[PDB]
């Protein structure tokens, strides 16, 4: 019963992240293995208003950019796989997330590839007065 | 068109606050306004709900060098025996809080084992999935009363895989540095898998030279199967796929096709034995390959000396001894002379010919209905040969089934699979074969002189104490040395010896005496 | 505190359609119970969007029945690959006590969504 969730034209891509213990490598191995993307991502709208700070409570975007949601940018739970994470499960679970218009085609490999800094509160380049 | 791949599995209708769902239709129909998804500060997002979700509709085959597709095709399964072992899983759903999940209970393999265990999952959480124990019930189905006790005495999963990887580290620690699985209904075999299974880089193993089929998590360690002590995971395995190839109904009325002896007690590991059991039917029961080889493990090119040597010694000795005017060869691949020097009339048979030399090779096979009454002059020959009744006279060597040797593998139906480096899918072990013939009476044959400083006849030969009046290798009246031939009846006794280890039992008729060799002798 | 029925009701493949004459020999699945009369029949149970008539062999197989259906009733069972459209139709004008005990037999049987 209960709900229905994935696309059966991705199961493969989650299938090769369902089974995968070194799944980081592995999902950027299957990006560039023969494929096209996770085509399910939560798309969100605001008035592209506010700073870059995607990880916001309500859309804090740019005018470049765009936003898809928090939960939903992150293989790691988008699986349902444990975590190597400490303690133990990942952060962006509960806010959003706003991807300026280049990079923002998949936001798992942006969620791992890049992580959040600490100075402007954007994805380090995206962009960042850090020196 | 949706998945019951990762589909929820609580009966709570009440959409996630898509802060909270990973995809974009689990959103709520609150969020969504022409295909987009507005912020709602009407209502805060939700911290209590924890429901599981399932683990189906997989179908995995990513494409990639850096890992090796682990299913293997039709001919990269059968070619690669020594890994064959069952895999099947029983299973069941949820009761109160949700329902529509695949969880398994008790795993059979080909291995006589049954597997209890109590079912958990992915329950999905704010802020992750947690693994989470579930109440649980089989399905209402009659036939599952024999699955009421299995719910409430089951186990967690840490303590199985330890115990089931273990079960392989001594059980297939013998044979490969994988594992295949014969697999009939994939189904539920891919949904049962998830638990203790990884892929990843193969790699190599810890301090082994076997590709890293074992993986920790508290650690990241790679065992192969000498090594796996507490290190719990089966991690670059193999299955074969039995169902797609050649099959309509069932694997129980199929396996009652030809595999009879197979009864059906009511357990679950009868379903990947017979599993494997039909696949080795459908691939093997028909003629012997000889283009498939396999590795040795081990110790058998003794073995094959043994069975050579004692072959030819044995057929030398029944010549000489009883001078047959003719000598029906039967079986035969390669058409060259057992005995060097046999003045024997010689034939060429077999149930299927080959090219060159066909000319010597007859189309014929045996019966014991048929070809009864016409083969009375001379004899014939049945050195492993698996037909019917044996006729009056025949030299004969048939490997008897129901022996313990660690290279044989048991099949269909009942008859036993051999594994030499060509696959023999010999039938079975049953007293109506040898009828006509008794057991093989020992001796030993020898006619070539000797080697101390007499050269001519008795007595300058030296005679060292060899006490034994069955070794008629004359000379020998308390002595019997003639060193060449003593120590090598030595030998000789050994090589006898070994062939009783490995399952081929020699019999030789009623009418055999052993006086004909003293009167050869008399010289 | 008191428990209904035990049930033995049976169910076999034969005939119906959506006219008198549309019934195709094998596409329709009768639930039923072998009383005092012959095989008596109960409901019918299908895939097809409609099927206003059946037709069966008598007791003995004189004449084919003209038994028609009822508006079916809309359900989903599971076969492997996913849900599976189908429909309970009743013999018209069958009270509550059989329309009760093959739904008992039924939902017994088949696990719907
Ligand atoms: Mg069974
Ligand atoms: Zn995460
Ligand atoms: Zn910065
Ligand atoms: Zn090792
Ligand atoms: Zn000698």
């Amino acid at each position: 019963a209960g709900n229905a969730t994935e696309v059966p034209a991705n199961s493969t891509v989650l299938s090769f992240c369902a089974f995968a213990v070194d799944a980081a490598k592995a999902y950027k191995d299957y990006l560039a293995s023969g494929g096209q993307p996770i085509t399910n991502c939560v798309k969100m709208l605001c008035t592209h208003t506010g700073t870059g700070q995607a990880i916001t409570v309500t859309p804090e975007a740019n005018m470049d950019q765009e936003s898809f949601g928090g939960a939903s940018c992150c293989l790691y739970c988008r699986c349902h796989i444990d975590h190597p994470n400490p303690k133990g499960f990942c952060d962006l679970k509960g806010k959003y997330v706003q991807i300026p218009t280049t990079c923002a085609n998949d936001p798992v490999g942006f969620t791992l590839k890049n992580t959040v800094c600490t100075v402007c509160g954007m994805w380090k380049g995206y962009g960042c007065s850090c020196d | 068109n949706v998945t019951g791949l990762f589909k929820d599995c609580s009966k709570v209708i009440t959409g996630l606050h898509p802060t909270q769902a990973p995809t974009h239709l689990s959103v709520d129909t609150k969020f969504k306004t022409e295909g987009l998804c507005v912020d709602i500060p009407g209502i805060p997002k939700d911290m209590t709900y924890r429901r599981l979700i399932s683990m189906m509709g997989f179908k995995m085959n990513y494409q990639v060098n850096g890992y090796p597709n682990m299913f293997i095709t039709r001919e990269e399964a059968i070619r690669h025996v020594r890994a064959w072992i069952g895999f099947d899983v029983e299973g069941c759903h949820a009761t109160r809080e949700a329902v529509g999940t695949n969880l398994p209970l008790q795993l059979g393999f080909s291995t006589g084992v049954n597997l209890v265990a109590v079912p958990t999952g992915y329950v999905d959480t704010p802020n992750n999935t947690d693994f989470s124990r579930v109440s649980a019930k089989p399905p209402p189905g009659d036939q599952f009363k024999h699955l009421i006790p299995l719910m409430y005495k089951g186990l967690p999963w840490n303590v199985v895989r330890i115990k089931i990887v273990q079960m392989l580290s001594d059980t297939l620690k013998n044979l490969s540095d994988r594992v295949v699985f014969v697999l009939w209904a994939h189904g539920f075999e891919l949904t049962s898998m998830k638990y203790f299974v990884k892929i990843g880089p193969e790699r190599t193993c810890c301090l082994c030279d076997r590709r890293a089929t074992c993986f920790s998590t508290a650690s990241d360690t790679y065992a192969c199967w000498h090594h796996s002590i507490g290190f719990d995971y089966v991690y670059n395995p193999f299955m074969i796929d039995v169902q797609q190839w050649g099959f309509t109904g069932n694997l129980q009325s199929n396996h009652d096709l030809y595999c009879q002896v197979h009864g059906n007690a009511h357990v679950a590991s009868c379903d990947a034995i017979m599993t494997r059991c039909l696949a080795v039917h459908e691939c093997f029961v028909k003629r012997v390959d000889w283009t498939i080889e396999y590795p040795i493990i081990g110790d058998e090119l003794k073995i094959n000396a043994a069975c050579r040597k004692v072959q030819h010694m044995v057929v030398k000795a029944a010549l000489l001894a009883d001078k047959f005017p003719v000598l029906h060869d039967i079986g035969n691949p390669k058409a060259i002379k057992c005995v060097p020097q046999a003045d024997v009339e010689w034939k060429f048979y077999d149930a299927q010919p080959c090219s060159d030399k066909a000319y010597k090779i007859e189309e014929l096979f045996y019966s014991y209905a048929t070809h009864s009454d016409k083969f009375t002059d001379g004899v014939c020959l049945f050195w492993n040969c698996n037909v019917d009744r044996y006729p009056a006279n025949s030299i004969v060597c048939r490997f008897d089934t129901r022996v313990l040797s660690n290279l044989n593998l048991p099949g269909c139906d009942g008859g036993s699979l051999y594994v030499n480096k060509h696959a023999f899918h010999t039938p079975a072990f049953d007293k109506s074969a040898f009828v006509n013939l008794k057991q093989l009476p020992f001796f030993y044959y020898s006619d070539s002189p000797c080697e101390s400083h007499g050269k001519q006849v008795v007595s300058d030969i030296d005679y060292v104490p060899l006490k034994s009046a069955t070794c008629i290798t004359r000379c020998n009246l308390g002595g019997a040395v003639c060193r060449h031939h003593a120590n090598e009846y030595r030998l000789y006794l050994d090589a006898y010896n070994m062939m009783i280890s490995a399952g081929f039992s020699l019999w030789v008729y009623k009418q055999f005496d052993t006086y004909n060799l003293w009167n050869t002798f008399t010289r | 505190n008191n428990e209904l029925s035990p049930v033995a009701l049976r169910q076999m493949s034969c005939a119906a359609g959506t006219t008198q004459t549309a019934c195709t020999d094998d596409n329709a699945l009768a639930y039923y119970n072998t009383t005092k009369g012959g095989r008596f029949v109960l409901a019918l149970l299908s895939d097809l969007q409609d099927l206003k008539w059946a037709r069966f062999p008598k007791s003995d197989g004189t004449g084919t029945i003209y038994t028609e259906l009822e508006p079916p009733c809309r359900f989903v069972t599971d076969t492997p690959k996913g849900p599976k459209v189908k429909y309970l139709y009743f013999i018209k004008g069958l009270n509550n006590l059989n329309r009760g005990m093959v739904l008992g037999s039924l939902a017994a049987t088949v696990r719907l969504q």
